[PDB]
């Protein structure tokens, strides 16, 4: 029953290549986790200084 | 123990198609060929080595003589699969109406059923695809199609599966397995017996088995026995009795329904078959036993069938069997010539032979005397020599009268001759009987018209030799005998039949037995050369035929030499003018011998006959005297071509003995070169040859000159004037020119260069000229066929030129301009051979055969330093080809569509092996020529071809060519891979073919050689599909799929028995069904999955790491192409599981199978520059002409990994061998070199390739990795890609050449997986190691962000980036760490800023410098920095990163767009000042007066900023004043807030506008904005007390703050109304929003 549920959701394209755009979903996963670090990394310090003073 | 297991294969396999039986057809076949891959093949090796075959092929009757064996039928057909019952009943009908055993007719049944499918392909075209056919054809003009009477397809197929269709397709199986079992042994005993030397060794081990096995001859003793050897002849006998009988009684049993006109026709001519292959048989087996005589009663019996038969003549009178008539009677009547020997009759009679029973010369008179009365001419042979006999045995008596007296008494002729002679007239009168033995030569001679093959041939010819032989004395010399003998031993052969071939030393005997018996060489040779010149025909053939029948018998090798150099005797017809010249010496008045007193100078150094000559006057004169007739006869052509009549010499050459002369020299030239260049021969010999020929001429004209002025004479006029006579001197010269071609080319073609037979732009061509709708008889298709092969022989030799001197007297230009007039005029030929009318199609097929190989030559070396030599002429040809008009295409594609269809038209047939060969070698021509245009018009790029269509429409007769000839299907499916892949980058096939069409030839095709088991074949096959796949052909692969899926599945069933060249093409095909099929596959990749991955599991786990240590060290090659192939296969499967979710434990199966790949995989350690570097130099030092890259291929065909692949191997070996020890001594030298050297490159292919399906591979293994557990794997896993990275990425020493594709991916992948990884937080603390390397790398490169390598730069900072970014997530402390990082950062950031900084004064370019800015603040932020801030600061201050980042913020403006630059460099700025000292530096260094005096504050000052604001301009804005700003301001303040104090009150109070417009909309990134600028004035308020000048006005209204955040506090609803966040919101970005605005709340309180 899954093989006709997979044919009937079936890309009329190269077969082969589907992991090229899951590359390139990990180098957008990549550009992700630089913005996560880099926001978070200097919140953080402006937090530290926040309750430095605080 | 003697079984059928062997010979027939089980009722089940014999129905699946699992295996097939080796029918008498395929073995007839593999024998008549002698094919070596098929004779030593497993499966039909094993069938000839059977002790059941032995006995049955002993014994010819037991194959189809019927006997009572229903109990082994029964157990055969019973307990097997549904159609059994089918062949049951059709197996019991067969062998009760033809009477017949039931096993026999079975075994016919399956083959029937067997070759279902050939059958169906076979029968003539259906009405789509006649219409394709024509469509292919065209309008504008013969081509002598088939009635339009022919039903649809589908009516055909209906007809087809029929039961009356399905009985006569039965009986002609058996028909035509009587005609190929007969056939089989035939040519099994001539392959035992008359074998070539130098046999291939399996091959030699076979014969030799099959000989000890089934003869007991045993080559091993000094005298094998031969009794079961010559056993064979009385059987057959019976059996040719037995079929004499049949052809003239039908079956009883079977229906007149069956019984119809072609069916008898197929009776008559399947008994005369057999009989004339058990004829052939007996002939062999009584040919081994020469010198011996035969038993007397097998004689009498075989003459009294003969008497009762007419020798074969009862079933010879119809005329539709005439070619099966000409066979037989020579045969036969050879057969009794040979049973008589009358050489050792005659010879025991005057010194048990049949003599001794006069029963047998009863017998034997009778029969002769009765085949004589009737009055039929074959047996004319027989009685001449019974009548020699006769009269010899006449003169033993009559000298006895002053067992064979019985004999002569009972016939009355003790005392009369005349009934005798009467019998020895007729045969001599008229010479009939040496008409008819001329005949019977012909038919068995060496030729390509011949019936039976050479070696039959020449024994054949030998009895007729002895007959001639002791008639020559009793009859004198006449015209009839010399040219029956001249007739037997030339058997009409051409200069093109001359070859160097090494054959069997017993083939030969007919040749040297005019040197070495008396009689003849006495009688015949040297009468012959007593009568030349004034007999020209009987020396010059002689010669002729003698030149080439002793190339290789080096006893012999020089009396052609000396007769031509030093011949005793001369005659010549006498002139007048010389009667002053002699004096009669009146010793005997018959002898009339007299001396010559005078010098008579022939032609009047010259040619005299020097004075006191002795000489006769036999009727002529005759002088015998020493001389070199070769110089004489050189001179003589001499003076005829150039018109000097010489009344004081001798009579001049006719056109005929112009023509032989010609033919002769040019023969004897040939073959003396050819024995020349063999190994020991006289490398000088043809010089020498040419030399003598060029003798007492004129000072500087040679022999070779005298041809030239001879066809430039001849040419003068046009082709059609000129009479046969002169065409043949024409294609004598021709053939003389070919000759010398090889030891002068350089004369060759300094004179084809103005030749006017070639087209010139002075005049059209006189060769292109004559083409039309003339017949191409003999006169003219000589000349033609000449010509086309001395181009061909032209091509050849200056495709092999890679350079006293051969080549002298031509140039570049020469050549190039002959060779665009020869493809000229092949192509004219080409043309004009579609209306010619030849003598026949074998004419035709020759012709064509020669001109196609010419053309295909020159598209070959079309395919660069020496293509030039040739390039215009192939130009010429591939854009006739390529792009030519309509009728052009029309007119030049009709001859391959005549080439098929008489290619599947033409009947299969057992003997005339030559005209077969032939025609089956055009058709390969034809096919690789269409090949090859097709692979030069995909190169090339011309999209619009007309062959497409052509070939595409006559399918039709491509898929059926097969079904007519197995040779066909290699070369058939090569073209139509290459037909569907130029078409692939859509075009119908079925819509062509027909779905019967289409089905049959699948299933043709499907079980690739199955009999022989073949790698050829099978790649070919295999290779064809995977691209039928690739090219996208939809619907024929769809069909095609549904039993060669199990087909597939079981070849790969056990891969490490079977070969590797085998394997690598069957598993590309399996993984192009799966990229491009998937969901059709993976099915059945489920069914056979456990027996699959079993069998992956184990080739990949093999893991050879240093293939070239292992004995497998020159097929690391395959060995790594196929683990390519596996991981390809592997990949996707294991990638669509991830998609299915059921992937967790199938990924953590697979992971333990990968160490080959670990090893050595991603990396491409293993190239080894050195040896192409020494190869290169050797090349280079040896040749300063050529160099090594210009053997490079041009990828023209689809480059295939093997012997030869990134050098073209099959050009050097022609190119390259003209120069000695090039090949060396013991396999040492220059061409191991290249072979060593192009697979090393071929596995370093498979290398690059393998690096491409691992970088596929290892990602979905990784992404199925992702849970928690097993973590250990996963470490691994990244570990070893780190390492392979590391050792990779350096000392890689490529070729720059595809290593570009090799440089990015690498780092892809590795920042791919390493962010992967960092996503599961599961990476550990100590990455310094990796870290230290990286930097390296990123120093390695010479040119940072330089254009050729940018991308290659951005990727390796990119991936020091994520390092630095899992670094700093650990804890070194509770070589050091700090220090690295330090040292690596500092050098990278720096050098990057200033440089990018520098060329973007003035995109690429800011992308990476927010990267840059991006690695400063990952390395700030590392635990193990806080506590050297000095030396950061330090090297942040020995290069001004400060000044030029405060430089380039405030790049451009206009003075009352958006600031990206701007944006960047105050962003960099504010992550320097993360920490307090870079901040304080900042501060000290009034960075807050810099940016204020620059505009972008003026931008930022007015009120159109907005945080979501109209213009990209305004929101820019926003953004960069808030980042830069308010941040740093805190940083800033952190050091020494009391003093810069009033610096950020100023710069706060500057711009007012913003602080109001803020607080009034927060009345999303404004959160931290008002955040920043609470705690900031409530730290200032603070710190306002001390100072008022300082602070001197807060200006901010914080009392709206305190109230505005308090009503979005509490509204959970409320609070994500006006929320938009540029990043991913992705649990809610509320949790961190509102922790934000409970920070900033309380402070302010």
């Amino acid at each position: 029953v899954d093989v006709d549920t997979y044919l009937s959701n079936l890309q009329t394209k190269t077969t082969l290549s589907m992991i090229a755009d899951g590359l390139e979903r990990s180098a957008r996963d990549f550009d992700a986790f630089l913005e996560e670090n880099v926001t978070l990394e200097w919140e953080a310090q402006r937090k530290r200084i926040y309750q430095h003073f605080g | 123990t003697l079984t059928d297991r062997t010979y027939l294969p089980p009722l089940e396999d014999c129905l699946t198609g699992r295996t097939v039986i080796l029918s008498w057809r395929l073995v007839a076949s593999a024998l008549e060929d002698a094919d070596l891959a098929r004779l030593t093949s497993p499966a039909l090796s094993t069938f000839l080595r059977d002790g059941f075959v032995h006995e049955l092929l002993k014994h010819p009757a037991r194959v189809f003589e019927p006997k009572d064996l229903k109990q082994e039928f029964e157990t055969k057909t019973s307990s097997i699969a549904p159609g059994v019952d089918t062949i049951k009943k059709d197996a019991l009908w067969l062998a009760d109406a033809v009477a017949i055993n039931q096993v026999a007719a079975l075994r016919i049944v399956l083959i029937e059923y067997q070759t279902r499918a050939h059958s169906h392909l076979v029968l003539p075209l259906s009405t789509q695809d006649v219409a394709n056919i024509q469509e292919a054809a065209g309008v504008g003009d013969l081509s002598l199609l088939n009635p339009a009477s022919a039903v649809d397809a589908e009516t055909m197929w209906c007809d087809f599966e029929t039961e009356a269709r399905r009985r006569e397709r039965i009986l002609a199986t058996y028909l035509s397995e009587r005609r190929s079992f007969t056939a089989a042994v035939d040519a099994l005993v001539t392959f035992l017996l008359h074998s070539a030397p130098g046999q291939h060794k399996d091959l030699d081990s076979l014969r030799r088995a099959l000989l000890k096995d089934a003869f007991a001859f045993d080559e091993d003793l000094d005298v094998p026995d031969r009794s079961k050897l010559l056993t064979m002849a009385p059987t057959y006998m019976n059996l040719v009795e037995d079929c004499i009988a049949r052809a003239q009684a039908l079956p009883a049993k079977l229906g007149e329904s069956f019984k119809t006109e072609a069916f008898e026709l197929d009776w008559l001519r399947t008994a005369i078959t057999e009989a004339v292959h058990s004829l052939s048989i007996a002939f062999q087996a009584l040919d081994l036993d020469t010198p011996y005589f035969a038993p007397h009663e097998l004689l009498s019996e075989w003459f009294e069938l003969m008497n009762s038969s007419l020798f074969l003549e009862s079933i010879l009178g119809f005329e539709v069997v005439a070619d099966l008539a000409m066979p037989a009677r020579s045969l036969v009547s050879a057969i009794c010539l040979k049973m008589l020997n009358i050489d050792r009759t005659i010879q025991f009679l005057h010194d048990e032979p049949y003599l001794l029973s006069s029963q047998t010369l009863n017998k034997i008179h009778t029969a002769v005397t009765n085949a004589v009365n009737s009055g039929v001419a074959a047996s004319l042979p027989v009685a001449f020599a019974w009548s020699l006999i006769v009269h010899q045995m006449h003169l033993g008596y009559q000298e006895r009268a002053e067992p064979y007296d019985d004999f002569l008494r009972e016939q009355r002729l003790d005392n009369d001759i005349a009934p005798v002679e009467q019998i020895a007239m007729l045969a001599t009168s008229r010479g009939q009987v040496y008409q008819v033995m001329s005949e019977m030569a012909l038919c068995l001679g060496t030729t390509h018209e011949a019936a039976f093959r050479p070696a039959v041939g020449a024994r054949a010819r030998l009895v007729f030799q002895d007959l001639l032989k002791r008639s020559a004395y009793l009859i004198p010399y006449q015209d009839e005998p010399v040219f029956s003998l001249l007739a037997i031993l030339a058997t009409g052969r051409q200069y093109w039949d001359v070859t160097d071939a090494l054959s069997a030393s017993s083939l030969n005997q007919v040749y040297t037995d005019m040197l070495d018996d008396e009689t003849l060489f006495t009688q015949f040779t040297m009468q012959a050369i007593n009568r030349f010149p004034y007999e020209f025909n009987p020396f010059s053939v002689l010669c002729r035929v003698l030149a080439a029948a002793l190339i290789t018998n080096k006893d012999k090798a020089d009396v052609v030499t000396g007769w031509l150099w030093r011949t005793p005797t001369l005659t010549v017809d006498w002139n007048p003018a010389w009667d002053r010249s002699y004096e009669l010496c009146f010793e005997d008045e018959n002898t009339n011998s007299f001396r010559l007193t005078r010098d008579v100078d022939l032609f009047g150094e010259r040619f005299i006959i020097p004075e006191g000559t002795l000489g006769r006057f036999v009727t002529t004169a005759r002088l015998e005297f020493e001389h070199s007739a070769l110089a004489l006869l050189g001179k003589r052509l001499e003076v005829k071509a150039a018109e000097e009549i010489c009344d004081s010499g001798m009579a001049p050459l006719d056109v005929d003995e112009q023509a032989e002369a010609v033919a002769m020299l040019a023969t004897v030239l040939r073959a003396e070169s050819l024995k020349s260049t063999a190994k020991g021969g006289d490398p000088e010999a043809p010089l020498k040859f040419l030399k003598e020929a060029s003798r007492l001429l004129p000072h500087n004209k040679d022999i070779l000159t005298v041809i030239s002025d001879t066809i430039d004479g001849l040419v003068e006029k046009e082709l059609l004037e000129l009479d046969g006579p002169q065409i043949a001197v024409l294609a004598s010269c021709l053939q003389f020119l070919h000759a010398a071609l090889a030891v002068c080319p350089g004369r060759v073609w300094a004179y084809m260069s103005r030749c006017a037979l070639i087209a010139g732009d002075a005049r059209p061509g006189r060769l292109s000229r004559i083409t039309g709708s003339l017949d191409m008889y003999a006169e003219r298709f000589d000349l033609l066929s000449s010509a086309v092969k001395l181009f061909a022989a032209l091509i050849d030799s200056a495709a092999c030129s890679a350079v006293e001197n051969p080549w002298l007297g031509t140039s570049e230009k020469i050549l190039s301009r002959v060779a665009l007039a020869i493809a000229q005029a092949a192509l004219d030929v080409y043309e004009s051979t579609t209306t010619w009318r030849f003598r026949s199609e074998l004419d035709r097929s020759i012709l064509v055969r020669d001109v196609v190989g010419l053309m295909h030559k020159l598209v070959v070396h079309a395919h660069s330093h020496l293509t030039s030599t040739l390039s215009p002429a192939a130009a010429h040809i591939i854009s006739s080809f390529l792009t030519p008009p309509p009728s052009a295409s029309s007119l030049r594609f009709q001859p391959l569509l005549g080439t098929l269809l008489v290619a599947l038209i033409t009947p299969r047939a057992t003997l005339y092996p030559g005209q077969s060969r032939i025609l089956a070698e055009r058709v390969t021509s034809v096919l690789a020529f269409c090949t090859s245009l097709l692979r030069a018009a995909d190169f090339l790029g011309q999209t619009h071809i007309p062959l497409q269509t052509h070939l595409f429409q006559s399918a039709c007769l491509l898929a059926r060519l097969p079904a007519a000839n197995a040779v066909y299907r290699a070369p058939v499916l090569e073209l139509l891979r290459a037909l569907v892949e130029v078409a692939g980058r859509p075009p119908s096939l079925l819509g062509y073919l027909g779905s019967h069409a289409a089905r049959s030839f699948i299933s043709l095709v499907e079980g690739i050689d199955k009999p022989f088991g073949r790698v050829e074949h099978a790649v070919v096959t295999w290779r064809f599909f995977a691209a039928v796949i690739r090219n996208r052909q939809q619907w024929m692969a769809g069909c095609l799929l549904t039993s060669v899926l199990a087909a597939a599945m079981e070849r790969l069933r056990e891969v490490k028995s079977l070969d590797v060249q085998e394997a690598v093409a069957v598993m590309d095909f399996v993984v192009s069904a799966q990229n491009y099929w998937p969901w059709t596959i993976f099915a059945v990749r489920k069914e056979k999955e456990v027996v699959d991955a079993l069998r992956g599991y184990v080739r990949g786990l093999k893991a050879p790491g240093m293939v070239m240590k292992t004995d497998g060290a020159a097929a690391a090659a395959f060995q790594a192409r196929i683990a390519a192939y596996v991981a390809e296969t592997f990949a996707m499967q294991l990638y669509h599981m991830r998609q299915m979710r059921q992937a967790e434990k199938f990924a953590g199966e697979l992971v333990a199978d990968l160490d080959y790949f670990l090893r050595e995989g991603v990396m491409v350690w293993g190239y080894n520059a050195s040896l192409h570097g020494n190869f290169a130099r050797n090349f280079a030092k040896r040749f300063p002409g050529v160099e090594v890259d210009d053997f490079k291929r041009t990828m023209w065909l689809p480059r295939e990994l093997g012997k030869g692949y990134y050098y073209a191997l099959e050009v050097a070996e022609q190119m390259l061998g003209f120069d000695a020890g090039w090949g060396g001594v013991k396999q040492s030298g220059f061409r191991k070199e290249m072979e060593t050297a192009n697979l090393n490159l071929s596995l370093v292919e498979a290398q690059v390739s393998l690096f491409h399906a691992w970088e596929y591979l290892l990602l979905e293994l990784t992404l199925s990795l992702l849970p928690k557990k097993e973590n250990a794997a996963f470490a691994r896993q990244v570990l070893q890609v780190v390492e392979q990275c590391l050792e990779a990425n350096q000392r890689s020493q490529p070729p720059e050449n595809i290593f570009v594709v090799l440089g990015h991916a690498r780092a892809g992948l590795a920042l791919t997986l390493l962010q992967r990884l960092a996503d599961a937080n599961q990476l550990p603390r100590d990455v310094t190691h990796l870290l230290a390397l990286v930097s390296s790398a990123i120093h390695a490169v010479e040119n940072p962000f330089g254009a050729n390598d940018l991308p290659y730069f951005r990727t390796l900072l990119k991936i020091l980036f994520v390092v630095l970014r899992a670094a700093k997530q650990g804890t070194a402390k509770p070589v050091a760490i700090t220090q690295q990082v330090l040292t690596i950062l500092d050098r990278v950031v720096a050098r990057c800023f200033r440089a990018l900084a520098a060329l973007v004064h003035e995109t690429t370019a800011p992308e990476d410098l927010a990267l840059i800015t991006a690695i400063l603040q990952a390395c700030l932020s590392v635990p193990g920095i806080e506590q050297c801030q000095v030396q950061v600061l330090n090297i942040m201050a020995a290069h001004d990163v400060f000044q030029v980042a405060v430089a380039l913020f405030s790049w451009a403006d206009r003075l009352l767009g958006d600031p990206v630059y701007g944006e960047l460099a105050l962003l960099f700025l504010l992550e320097l000042s993360a920490l307090p000292a870079l901040a304080e530096h900042l501060a000290c260094d009034g960075l807050l007066g810099h940016l204020a005096a620059a505009r972008l504050a003026g931008y930022m000052r007015r009120t159109n900023v907005g945080p979501f604001a109209e213009n990209a301009g305004a929101a820019r804005c926003y953004a960069i004043w808030a980042k830069c700003l308010l941040p740093l301001l805190l940083n800033i303040l952190a050091a020494l807030g009391s003093t810069v104090a009033p610096e950020v009150a100023w710069v706060l109070n500057q711009f007012p506008n913003l602080l109001q417009s803020s607080v009034e909309r927060i009345e999303l990134l404004e959160i931290s904005e008002i955040h920043s600028l609470a705690l900031l004035t409530r730290v200032l308020a603070a710190c306002r007390a001390q100072n008022a000048r300082d602070v001197p006005e807060v200006t901010w209204d914080g009392a709206k703050v305190l109230e505005c955040v308090e009503y979005w506090l509490r509204g959970r609803k409320v609070l994500r109304e006006r929320l938009v966040p540029l990043g991913p919101r992705e649990n809610r970005l509320e949790e961190k929003a509102v922790g934000l605005l409970v920070g900033v709340r309380e402070v302010l309180e």
